[PDB]
């Protein structure tokens, strides 16, 4: 019942960041309930 | 209280907490994304935050004002995601996005995998403008997930009578 919020940081871009993951190109439907699923 | 960062969204039920999601406090207003409260209010310390606008076609949900995060990716320039994961520190991952085809355009992607409270964590330009919010997306063949960039619109101030 109790949904509540606590501050976590602040927001900035980290210099000397960790880079991972690839760029996949993938055909997409989005529908009236905000589902994304795969063509 | 409001001020400016990234904040953890946690449920309370008998025993302990549990984090359900991720949202970014700025100009007074929460974002975080739908699915993350359902479009329900929230308690920060003693005071209650009411839900403004919202769209769950979107997935995304504002409290105590209109949407105010506009900055958009450029296309062409890695990103960061700020994870916060449930029961971890806030970290940053650089990645360039993929992109979400679609039949009404094109909408950045990012390949990254966090658990689900990790939802709403932003995403950032090199400016540190906050570009969207991850965690609506899709599992591909292999499973693993890729999530959209997931930006509202600021919309222009309402006129006044
Ligand atoms: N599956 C991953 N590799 N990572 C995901 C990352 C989640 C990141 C935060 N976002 C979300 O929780 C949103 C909420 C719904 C929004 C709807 N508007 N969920 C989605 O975007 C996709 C939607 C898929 C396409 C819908 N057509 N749902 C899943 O991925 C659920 C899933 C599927 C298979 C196996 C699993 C969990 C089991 N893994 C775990 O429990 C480990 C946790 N990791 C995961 O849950």
């Amino acid at each position: 019942v109790d949904m509540y919020i606590e501050r976590a940081g602040d927001i900035t871009w980290e210099k000397d960041a960790e880079v991972t993951g690839n760029s996949p190109r993938l055909d997409v439907a989005l529908d009236e309930s905000g589902d994304f699923s795969l063509v | 209280e409001t001020t400016d960062g990234v904040y953890r969204v946690m449920t309370r039920r008998l025993l302990g907490s549990t984090q359900v999601g991720v949202g970014v406090m700025q100009e007074g207003v929460f974002h975080t994304m739908w699915h993350v409260t359902k479009g329900a209010a929230l308690r920060s310390g003693e005071g209650r935050l009411d839900p403004y606008w919202g769209d769950v076609k979107q997935d995304l949900v504002s409290y105590c004002g209109p949407w105010k995060l506009d900055a958009a990716w450029d296309g062409l320039s890695e990103v960061q995601l700020l994870a916060v994961p449930p029961g971890e520190r806030a970290k940053n991952i650089q990645t360039l996005p993929g992109i979400f085809k679609t039949k009404d355009g094109d909408i950045g992607a990012v390949a990254l995998d966090y658990p689900a409270g990790t939802s709403g964590s932003p995403i950032l330009d090199k400016c540190g403008r906050v570009i969207g919010l991850y965690g609506n997306g899709v599992v591909i063949k292999n499973g693993s997930y890729v999530s959209a960039i997931t930006q509202g619109k600021r919309e222009e101030e309402t006129p006044v009578e």
